[PDB]
């Protein structure tokens, strides 16, 4: 027998031991998700450490099996994924090292707080303390205050740390044989070994950046009508040429503009379109919900949502002595489990949030006839993608008029249009360049480029030059900035959220273009239509088996990621935005500051 | 008008499983085949050769009844020509297979919460069964070329498997138990009829 032959037999062996491991974990989890106690905790942790041990022990019997001998690539791919596990590749001191500097970071950004000055027993957490303020706050020094403050107090204590998490991450991820950490991360978009549709590393970069450029012209504008808002509101702080305050976008980060909605909105004088009071009357509840959810689905051929889910998931608060983590999520525990845990009220928002959470549990029913190991997207920004395409085609005043929410005597104006597409815009297109810079600079301080004793300094240079925005206060090489934002400080990649935007797109562009659809992008629904549905299935049953770039040609029928269907949804504002600007200034002069 | 034993086989407290298949042998006796197609409590009766349909009026020399557990995605392996761990390592009906499948779900009796390990499967066999071939061996798989000296290890694993069911299972991951009836003719007193 071969190695290749000795390589299927083991897999085999895991994907039927994995399997299992991986529903005890789930359900230990699922079960302290919903009914939190103590002794959940400990049932969860325990089948958590096991499942851990489990996978440590199988990464190490995988590499006895060298890739190099192994030819079916369906193979290779499992065993790769295995194989590439960074806790036995660096010393076992080295590797506790680490472990416990990313444990201590997470402690911190979760239970760093802030207290006001003249009063030490009145502080506030990030959430909802200081979150409160960034999103909801309208004056200048309370925003001030809360920015600074989290970056000062909590940011200062993260950056020793980080710094020392960048030397071990870098160590382990050379050792696994990659230039640095930043290279690591961009080797879930690796494809090897398939004519016509290979795809390195170093390609990312460039096509990040090719398609960001594309960006610029509408990023440009949107930020030129945003500053002129939000200079009529504080006209002694914002210069008209200058970079936006970073304490003034909504959030604790400026990671998205839409909190700015208030003061930047077009049109103040045509409300939103809010079918909330409509469920109310007609007496919805959260099993209605989810109903029209499947059906949605359902309308474009993909299958019923399963006796178990409806059985087995939590579609409402369970009350008030039981406690329930109430993030929504959809669980694909395995052996056919689909469940979504959510506290369902009766609004407009969780209706699409429903539709959001079902597209993932559809995702994970379509490929789980795969291997274990290929139950996944196609790479780290498909899986978002498909949930965020189902929330657009069912927000569509002609989704919400068929579904007797909007009743049929609403007729949209360029106006109303106008409105949805900048609110759009503010979230979708203002984290774009936030998004962009932000992993650009982890890359380079991966890569070596940016040294210690500029850490700070690239960071605001890079943020006055890509995103447009500046820093209220000065600060030194105490500071660690990015560490006081939850996915630089707990150890996540950042660039998904980028891809992801772009994929989303081109994925409802081909889903209306299969559905016929006659107007505007936005203003798309792929509810009943079939060709659609087997478009999308088409990719979804792939799961990691393929190469992403053949995966997202099944949709759109191309190899890469392309910015083109992300212009054409914001064309009819990018056209408002360039005409509201003629008398404006469009760019911004990285030299002006506000603490001048 | 002596009944066949039927209920011991389809009522039966605890199945085996499919690596270790019982046979009940049927002789001597009257067989109403008829209340087992007319009793729609089964999700699977399917007949090849003999047809459900009254049938009752025949006679055969024997009949067998093999019952065992698998999940319900593996049913479909329970049939002529087919390929799959369960027909190719636990239990094989032959091409000419004369006879009935029998399947329904048993969810409310073979799954616990937390699993059930009670019912097991052949993961590993050096070829595949013969028809109607039993195979209880427990010895260690070996997959590469060192000898497994009885233990298992690398490249070197213990054959059987087990489902582990839960209630909150898939349909595709339930278990189902399954009686699969042969019908033998030999030039023979033929004392199974039943009318
Ligand atoms: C297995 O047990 C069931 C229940 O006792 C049997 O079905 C019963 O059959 C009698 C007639 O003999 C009826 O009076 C009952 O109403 C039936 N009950 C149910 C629940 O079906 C069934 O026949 C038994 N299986 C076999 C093979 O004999
Ligand atoms: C959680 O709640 C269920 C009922 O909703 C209860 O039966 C169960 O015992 C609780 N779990 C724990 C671990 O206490
Ligand atoms: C890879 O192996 C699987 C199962 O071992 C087989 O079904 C498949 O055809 C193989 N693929 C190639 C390209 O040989
Ligand atoms: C879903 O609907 C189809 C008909 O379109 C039906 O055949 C199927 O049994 C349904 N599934 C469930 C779980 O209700
Ligand atoms: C979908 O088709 C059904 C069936 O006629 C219809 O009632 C519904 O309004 C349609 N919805 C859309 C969005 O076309
Ligand atoms: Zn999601």
């Amino acid at each position: 027998s071969t190695i290749e032959e000795q390589a299927k037999t083991f897999l085999d062996k895991f994907n039927h031991e994995a399997e299992d491991l991986f529903y005890q974990s789930s359900l230990a989890s699922w079960n302290y998700n919903t009914n939190i106690t103590e002794e959940n905790v400990q049932n969860m942790n325990n089948a958590g450490d096991k499942w851990s041990a489990f996978l440590k022990e199988q990464s190490t019997l995988a590499q006895m099996y060298p890739l190099q001998e192994i030819q079916n690539l369906t193979v290779k791919l499992q065993l790769q994924a295995l194989q590439q596990n960074g806790s036995s590749v660096l010393s076992e001191d080295k590797s506790k090292r680490l472990n416990t500097i990313l444990n201590t970071m997470s402690t911190i950004y979760s239970t760093g707080k802030v207290c006001n000055p003249d009063n030490p027993q009145e502080c506030l957490l990030l959430e909802p303390g200081l979150n409160e303020i960034m999103a909801n706050s309208l004056d200048y020094n309370e925003r001030l205050w809360a920015w600074e403050s989290w970056r000062s107090e909590v940011g200062k204590q993260l950056r020793p740390l980080y710094e020392e998490y960048v030397v071990l991450k870098n160590e382990m991820a050379r050792a696994n044989h990659y230039e640095d950490y930043g290279d690591y991360w961009r080797g879930d978009y690796e494809v090897n070994g398939v004519d016509g549709y290979d795809y390195s590393r170093g390609q990312l970069i460039e096509d990040v950046e090719h398609t960001f450029e594309e960006i610029k012209p509408l990023y440009e504008h949107l930020h030129a009508y945003v500053r002129a808002k939000l200079m009529n509101a504080y006209p002694s702080y914002i210069s008209p040429i200058g970079c936006l305050p970073a304490h003034l976008l909504g959030d604790m980060w400026g990671r998205f503009w839409t909190n700015l909605y208030s003061l930047t909105v077009p049109f103040g004088q045509k409300p939103n379109i809010d079918v909330t009071d409509a469920m109310v009357d007609q007496a919805w509840d959260a099993q209605r919900i989810f109903k029209e959810a499947e059906k949605f689905f359902v309308s474009v051929g993909l299958p019923n949502m399963t006796q178990g889910f409806w059985e087995n998931s939590m579609l409402t608060d369970p009350g008030n002595v039981q406690k329930a983590v109430c993030h929504p999520t959809a669980w694909d525990l395995g052996k056919g489990d689909f469940r979504i845990l959510m506290c369902t009220k009766v609004t407009m928002d969780d209706f699409l949030t429903a539709h959001h959470e079902m597209g993932h549990i559809q995702y994970d029913m379509a490929y789980a006839a795969q291997p274990f190991l290929l139950r996944n997207g196609a790479n780290e920004g498909f899986h978002e993608a498909v949930g965020e395409i189902m929330s657009l085609s069912a927000a569509t005043p002609k989704h919400l008029k068929s579904i007797g929410l909007l009743s049929p005597d609403f007729q949209e104006d360029n106006e109303t249009e106008i409105n949805f597409l900048l609110k759009q815009a503010l979230t979708i297109v203002g984290t774009l360049p936030f998004t962009y810079m932000l992993e650009k600079w982890r890359w380079m301080v991966f890569k070596g480029e940016i040294p210690k004793d500029q850490w700070m300094k690239k960071w605001w240079e890079m943020k006055r030059e890509i995103v447009g925005v500046v820093e209220p206060v000065p600060h030194d090489e105490t500071y660690c900035d990015p560490a006081s934002l939850f996915h630089v400080s707990n150890d996540y990649s950042f660039i998904r959220y980028y891809t992801r935007t772009l994929y989303q797109f081109q994925f409802q562009e081909a889903l209306c273009q299969a559905a016929k659809h006659e107007g505007p992008l936005h203003k798309c629904d792929i509810s009943n239509s079939t060709e659609a549905g087997q478009k999308l299935f088409n990719m979804l049953r792939l799961g990691k088996s393929e190469p992403w770039t053949l995966a997202l040609e099944n949709v759109v029928g191309a190899k890469n990621m392309n910015v083109r269907p992300l212009l054409n949804y914001f064309e009819p504002l990018f056209t408002w935005l360039k005409d509201q600007n003629k008398n404006s200034f469009v760019g911004w002069s990285t030299d002006w500051s506000p603490y001048a | 008008t002596n009944l066949c034993p039927f209920g011991e086989v389809f009522n039966a407290t605890r199945f085996a499983s499919v690596y270790a298949w019982n046979r009940k042998r049927i002789s001597n006796c009257v067989a109403d085949y008829s209340v087992l197609y007319n009793s729609a409590s089964f999700s699977t009766f399917k007949c090849y050769g003999v047809s459900p349909t009254k049938l009752n009026d025949l006679c055969f020399t024997n009949v067998y009844a093999d019952s065992f557990v698998i999940r319900g995605d593996e049913v479909r392996q329970i049939a002529p020509g087919q390929t799959g761990k369960i027909a190719d390592y636990n239990y094989k009906l032959p091409d000419d297979f004369t006879g009935c499948v029998i399947a329904w779900n048993s969810n409310n009796l073979d799954s616990k919460v937390g699993g059930n390990y009670n019912y097991l499967y052949r993961l590993f066999r050096k070829s595949n069964l013969k028809p109607f071939e039993r195979d209880i061996s427990t010895e260690i798989y070996q997959a590469g070329s060192t000898p497994c000296n009885g233990v298992e290890g690398f490249n070197c694993y213990f054959p059987l498997q087990s489902y582990g069911f839960q209630p909150t299972y898939g349909v595709g991951y339930q278990p189902y138990r399954v009686v699969v009836l042969s019908f033998e003719l030999l030039h023979a007193p033929a004392t199974v009829c039943g009318p």
